[PDB]
């Protein structure tokens, strides 16, 4: 079944190892680790599986649809902010929280890493009041906890004062330019990420065109266009009447 | 919504079930609004409403 | 009471008074009788239907 | 219907699948689970690979309640396809169905939540 | 209680009975069966 | 009601001339009958796939669980997964370890998943395997606490 | 478990069987019975149930 | 009376067989219209469309 799984690795990168902290339910440190050859997370209804998916997921788009199966096209009762804080429904985490995430892959038996730092220094909750940082490691000596300590050492000033120390390492503090350098590593489009969120959370195969269309291929319909279209008419047919 | 608030009956009124001591008055625990990922009670209290 | 409900519970009625003998004994279709006779009371104004 | 034929992009035409002759390129058929699963790892595989790069260089791919949702044959043909394309797969369920994912994976995480708690236990395991 | 292939180890024990239900493309079918034959059906399944 | 009104006759129509010609006759010439139908469709199960009756063969955690409760309390010591195995080898494997540990963690007890133990099994086609297991320890103590729903 | 089915058949009417005829995919005659204990109708998704 | 017997009879003849049937029999009763039989069953179960 799975003996020419050789091909992993060897030739590409794939997901090797997750870590977490303060994150969802997750309190504290939190681990995983994943097999070339594949790997299954179960566990009861509502446990914490599309939670991880999530964490995961947050590293790799600009931004995810968070909780997209359970959901069942309803809103993202889940999000970056809910997770640091651990909500449910009462908030695991309130006042200043810390937090970190992080993933690693191989290819060649070389080992890559992902993660992001975050923490409120405050109780309130603003997208602004979250103090962040994204990262991409090429080089083995690199992991959560560390960027935790680090962390512990000092503020995003550190985590990039790190970065400069070694070879191999990246961090950032927007988004964007993150995402950039990670995809120019990987020739990645963000398109591509984009179809990874679409599978991500996609249930039972309807049918192929559907398919096609819910997840092959970006929506981009042109209503948005229809809008200013109508109302540049309208103000045509003002000077008109 | 707003509507129906209005020209509907039975949307005038919100609904919950509370638990009541066979032996006292009191209530042991209201059930009703969003639990937030736990439903092993709610499941069994909505089913034995309906 | 809708037109229907109405009538078959007349019918239904009806069927129990088949043994006075000596009012308009019917043994072969009560149904059509309280049809016949629900239109009858509606003709003397006992009964109007909207 | 009408506005997303007008609007949208992808109705302005209806997609279409035929199974090819390896040899010959003659049509067996024009024309539904055994074949989408395959579509969609072959998309996931493209918009992964670099032009120019036969595999998908992140060739890492996540499906969400993959099996809790399928039959047998139809996640052997799953794991098969991904076989075809070189991606490593990740799978989650509810508990359910283990028997096929047990054989054809080596390794799984089990989470279970404790009131607001959480945590993992990681696990594997080969034939002989 | 119409029940998928999910949770039907539960319901088994609390009933007494199953009426099963034949897909066959565009056709179908139905047979009454307790859960002694029932099992008996699997039994002979698994020998041929 | 029924009078006859003096009003002129304006959309006069003129229809059904009666020629003879117009007539046609009862073709009672399709004689087929229509068969009827009142066989009962007696239908064998194995038709339907393995899907059905695997579902139907799954594990149930009640049973597991009390019997792993029976073997605790004879044992009445901590046991670690591998040990459990060997006293308890399962069928489903895979899951009945999810079930061990899901019990492990319904108890508040720690799992070292960072140190390991290990065992050896066979399935039902006389294949055998080898687990990766975490270390840990079950208690009767740990699972009568506990209750189960 | 299935112990406490002793009022169900004494009180209230029961059904019991359900026959059916070119209906939906159920092409000819189908018959199914119903044990008064209560019964579950099992099949492959997508198997005519609803 | 079953739905062999009814199917049965309609194949020896038509709509008109179908309606003669009800006065050849007993305890049986035939409704070309739904709401009719509605009534009917209604009033036999004591309980009303809601
Ligand atoms: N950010 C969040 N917002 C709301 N609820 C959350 C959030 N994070 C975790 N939860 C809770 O944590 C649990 C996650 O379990 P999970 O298995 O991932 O969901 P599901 O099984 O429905 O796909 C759920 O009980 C969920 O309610
Ligand atoms: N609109 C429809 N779409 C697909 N199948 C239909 C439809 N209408 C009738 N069918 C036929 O009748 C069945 C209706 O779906 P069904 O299987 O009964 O639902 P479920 O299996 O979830 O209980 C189908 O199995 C099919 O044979």
């Amino acid at each position: 079944m799975n003996q020419v799984s050789g091909l992993a690795g060897k030739e590409s990168f794939i997901l090797t190892r997750i870590e977490l902290f303060n994150w969802g339910g997750f309190h504290g440190l939190h681990q995983a680790a994943i097999h070339q050859d594949g790997t299954a997370v179960i566990g009861p209804t509502g446990s914490g599986k599309t939670t991880l998916v999530d964490a995961l997921m947050t590293l790799l788009l600009a931004n995810p649809r968070y909780n997209l199966a359970s959901t069942g096209g309803h809103e993202s009762d889940r999000d970056l902010i809910s997770y640091v804080r651990g909500v449910s429904g009462h908030i695991a985490r309130p006042g200043k929280t810390v937090t970190g995430i992080a993933a690693t892959l191989e290819r060649e038996g070389k080992q890559v890493r992902l993660g992001a730092l975050l923490w409120f220094d405050s109780t309130s909750s603003s997208v602004t009041d979250m103090k962040r940082l994204w990262l991409f490691s090429d080089n083995p000596g690199q992991t959560l906890e560390h960027w935790l300590n680090v962390y512990h050492e000092g503020g995003t000033r550190l985590l990039r004062q790190m970065e400069k120390e070694a070879i191999g390492l990246w961090t950032y503090p927007n988004k964007k330019q993150y995402l950039a350098r990670l995809r120019d590593f990987f020739e990645v489009g963000e398109n591509a990420f984009t179809l990874l969120n679409r599978a991500a959370g996609l249930k039972q195969l309807n049918s192929i065109d559907e398919i096609f269309r819910e997840l092959v291929l970006d929506d981009h319909s042109a209503f948005d266009r229809a809008a200013e279209v109508a109302n540049s008419f309208d103000g045509l047919t003002e000077i008109h009447q | 919504l707003g509507a129906k608030a209005l020209l509907d009956p039975r949307f005038r009124l919100e609904f919950a079930v509370s638990v009541m001591d066979r032996q006292s008055g009191n209530v042991i625990e209201s059930r009703t609004g969003s639990q937030g990922g736990s439903g092993g009670e709610k499941e069994i209290i909505a089913s034995y409403v309906l | 009471i809708p037109l229907e409900e109405a009538i078959q519970s007349l019918s239904s009625i009806l069927i129990e008074h088949v043994s006075q003998e000596q009012y308009d004994i019917n043994q072969d279709n009560p149904f059509l009788q309280a049809s016949r006779e629900l239109r009858e009371w509606i003709k003397r104004r006992l009964i109007v239907e909207r | 219907l009408g506005a997303k034929a007008l609007l949208d992009p992808r109705f302005r035409l209806e997609f279409a699948v035929s199974v090819m002759d390896r040899q010959s390129g003659n049509v067996i058929e024009s024309r539904k689970e055994i074949i989408a699963s395959y579509v969609l790892t072959a998309s996931l595989s493209y918009a992964l690979s670099p032009a120019g790069s036969r595999y998908p260089l992140f060739g890492t791919i996540i499906l969400d309640e993959a099996f809790s949702r399928s039959s047998h044959a139809v996640a052997g043909r799953i794991i098969a396809a991904l076989r075809e394309f070189g991606l490593h797969a990740v799978f989650i369920t509810p508990n359910k169905e283990m028997r096929l994912l047990r054989d054809h994976t080596r390794s799984a995480i089990v989470v279970h939540r404790r009131g607001q708690n959480s945590n993992m236990a990681s696990l594997s395991w080969e034939e002989l | 209680f119409i029940t998928p292939n999910k949770e039907m180890r539960l319901l088994r024990d609390h009933t007494r009975s199953a009426i099963v239900v034949h897909r066959r493309g565009q056709n179908s079918n139905m047979a009454s069966l307790s859960w002694e034959e029932l099992e008996r059906h699997y039994q002979r399944r698994g020998n041929a | 009601r029924k009078q006859e009104v003096p009003l002129p006759a304006v959309g006069v129509a003129v229809t059904g001339i009666p020629a003879i010609e117009r007539l046609r006759f009862k073709e009672v010439d399709d004689e087929a009958e229509q068969t009827l139908d009142l066989s009962n469709h007696a239908a064998d199960l194995t038709q339907i796939g393995d899907d059905f009756w695997d579902a139907f063969n799954g594990l149930d955690r009640e049973v597991l669980i009390q019997q792993t409760l029976q073997l605790l309390a004879k044992e009445n010591r901590p046991v670690g997964l591998a040990e459990l195995a060997e006293l308890l080898p399962p069928a489903h494997d895979l899951e009945t370890f999810a079930v061990w540990i899901g019990m492990a963690r319904e108890a508040g007890i720690e799992v070292i998943d960072s140190q390991r133990e290990f065992a050896e099994l066979s399935d039902g086609e006389g294949r055998r395997w080898r687990f990766n297991l975490p270390t840990t320890g079950l208690e009767s103590q740990a699972l009568m606490d506990i209750d189960w729903e």
